[PDB]
């Protein structure tokens, strides 16, 4: 593996953001200072999924023992509506889920990045956000796997007038590995960002270009709802696993409690008997799988607004009861398996 | 999607799962400003027992509201022995996450894998809906497939899933030691 013996380490997916971030580790900030340089960073170097148009979870565990979380999903428009992607006969509306501007919730990113730092970090905004402002400005290679994931990408960006200029060369031509991909506006944003902080995004020059490219493109986000996104500080979901103490994310995301619960389930078996890849502990899993998947789509929504049963769903009682419904070498078909089990 | 993880000498760790959805979020950026928009409205059931983009289901807890946060299966995750920091974990794959980063964690805890092994070895995936087992080229062998597909999966070969970056912490007699592994998968 990657090694430290000093500092510790700050990983992604994206060696440039992982570089920042690493940086910032060694230059004496905390771990929450270099996860705020990542998350601007990768919003530059890596616009498939980094980002400052989303949003997103952090997990923290702090050096006094105390483990937090922070929900800073994106939230549905305020004239969002529960049909609003149905059509007259109340049929999905191909892809208005999916593509444009509709499709979008009120970003949390930013937010989020602020609020950790606010809270937790030790360094300025305006200095961790600077390396990323730096790529935007100046400039980075396309890699090759991103080569192909623009390729990819290529007719859905065709379909708006603003991704056609950010996302292409001249002609609408797609950027080939080794090119240099410079993002002026982004810079222009991530300015903002860093003079104003968050109300840099939220307020001002860039709420009124979001709310304006919103109305002209048949999107819903207002300054209204950009003005009233708010992050959520949330207790983490938390679960054990053979002595180890498992903090995962809790609702909006059922990711931690399904987590906690299928683990729960495989506790009752000893898998390290037979060891990784073994059919009998694929089995175990999979059927624990089946039932919190099975779980998840009756149970789980955003906890504010709908009741969501987190501590029946990681309760181990719970996991035993599925447990013991796991034949030797049979599945229950997915047709057969009721959530919650009554 | 895409996740990291940070951990530093004072012992805190963060661990951080985010995006934009899809690859490329809604692939509309907003004019002036330069930025991609997420596409997470498609998180939520857009009509029940319709599946989204993951083929995930749902009904009354993930139908849309305004102001309402869709429900997502990001999983960042830390793991702790007796109270110190020991992993920290995450992925990015939509439904496939909760079963990628239980994967990671069981490699470690029931296999004794180091992380960089717990993080290579071959993931499976079952969601329910469809009935499907999912696996990854190479990953299993046909004595394992044949005694799975003899209980009643349906066994299919997909694409890889997910995109690793965790972080292994370690005591040592002064301080710790910090491990990591990224995933030679790069799913996005």
């Amino acid at each position: 593996p990657i090694k430290n013996t000093k500092v510790g380490l700050a990983l992604s997916s994206h060696p440039l953001a992982s570089e920042i971030g690493q940086k910032v580790l060694e230059e004496g900030g905390n771990a929450i200072d270099a996860a705020v340089a990542i998350g601007f960073a990768l919003a530059v170097v890596h616009p498939a999924a980094g980002n400052i148009g989303g949003g997103g979870f952090a997990v923290i565990h702090l050096a006094n023992g105390e483990n937090v979380a922070l929900d800073f999903r994106e939230k549905a428009p305020l004239k969002a509506t529960k049909n609003m992607f149905l059509d007259k006969q109340g049929n999905v509306v191909p892809k208005l889920s999916e593509d444009g501007y509709l499709a979008a919730g009120v970003p949390g990113t930013v937010a989020g990045m602020e609020a950790m730092l606010k809270k937790y970090g030790t360094k300025k905004l305006s200095q961790l956000i600077d390396p990323a402002i730096k790529l935007a400005e100046n400039g980075y290679a396309i890699s090759q796997r991103q080569a192909e994931t623009l390729k990819e990408a290529r007719e859905r960006f065709l379909k708006y007038s603003s991704s056609k200029k950010y996302f292409f060369k001249k002609g609408h031509l797609d950027y080939q590995e080794g090119d240099l991909f410079v993002q002026k506006d982004l810079a222009k944003t991530l300015n903002q960002i860093k003079t104003l902080g968050a109300k840099g995004f939220y307020q001002g020059q860039v709420a009124e270009l979001i709310e304006k490219d919103m109305k002209k493109n048949g999107g819903i986000i207002t300054k209204e709802d950009l003005a009233s996104y708010n992050v959520k500080w949330r207790k983490p979901v938390v679960g054990s696993y053979r002595g180890y103490k498992i903090i995962s994310m809790s609702p909006p995301s059922s990711g931690g409690t399904h987590l906690i619960q299928i683990l729960n389930v495989m506790e009752n078996a000893d898998l390290s008997a037979l060891g990784y890849g073994a059919s009998k502990n694929i089995h175990i899993a999979a059927e624990a799988m089946r039932q919190a998947y099975a779980d998840r789509s009756v149970y789980m929504g955003d906890a504010d607004f709908v009741s969501v049963p987190v501590d029946k769903l990681i309760n181990k009682a719970y996991a035993k009861k599925i447990f013991d419904t796991i034949q030797p070498d049979t599945v229950t078909p997915s047709s057969q398996i009721k959530p919650g089990m009554g | 999607t895409t996740h990291y993880s940070v951990a530093d000498r004072w012992g805190n760790a963060v661990s951080v799962t985010y995006t934009i959805n899809a690859s490329y979020g809604s692939a509309a950026s907003i004019d002036g400003a330069g930025f991609l928009l997420n596409n997470e409205m498609d998180d939520f059931s857009i009509k029940p027992g319709n599946p989204n983009l993951y083929g995930l289901v749902g009904g009354d807890a993930n139908a849309i509201e305004a102001n309402k946060r869709p429900l997502s299966s990001m999983s960042p995750t830390i793991v702790l022995k007796n109270n110190k920091v020991f992993l920290v974990v995450g992925s990015p794959g939509g439904s496939r996450i909760i079963t990628t980063v239980l994967q990671v964690i069981s490699n470690v805890i029931d296999y004794n894998m180091n992380i960089s092994e717990a993080v290579s070895a071959p993931r499976f995936h079952m969601q329910w809906l469809p009935d499907e087992l999912r696996i990854e080229k190479f990953g299993m062998p046909a004595d394992v497939k044949d005694n799975l597909t003899k209980m009643g999966y349906q066994i299919v070969t997909k694409p890889v899933m997910g995109d690793v970056n965790a972080i292994q912490v370690l005591p040592k007699t002064k301080g710790s030691v910090f491990y990591g592994s990224t995933d030679p998968r790069k799913e996005f």
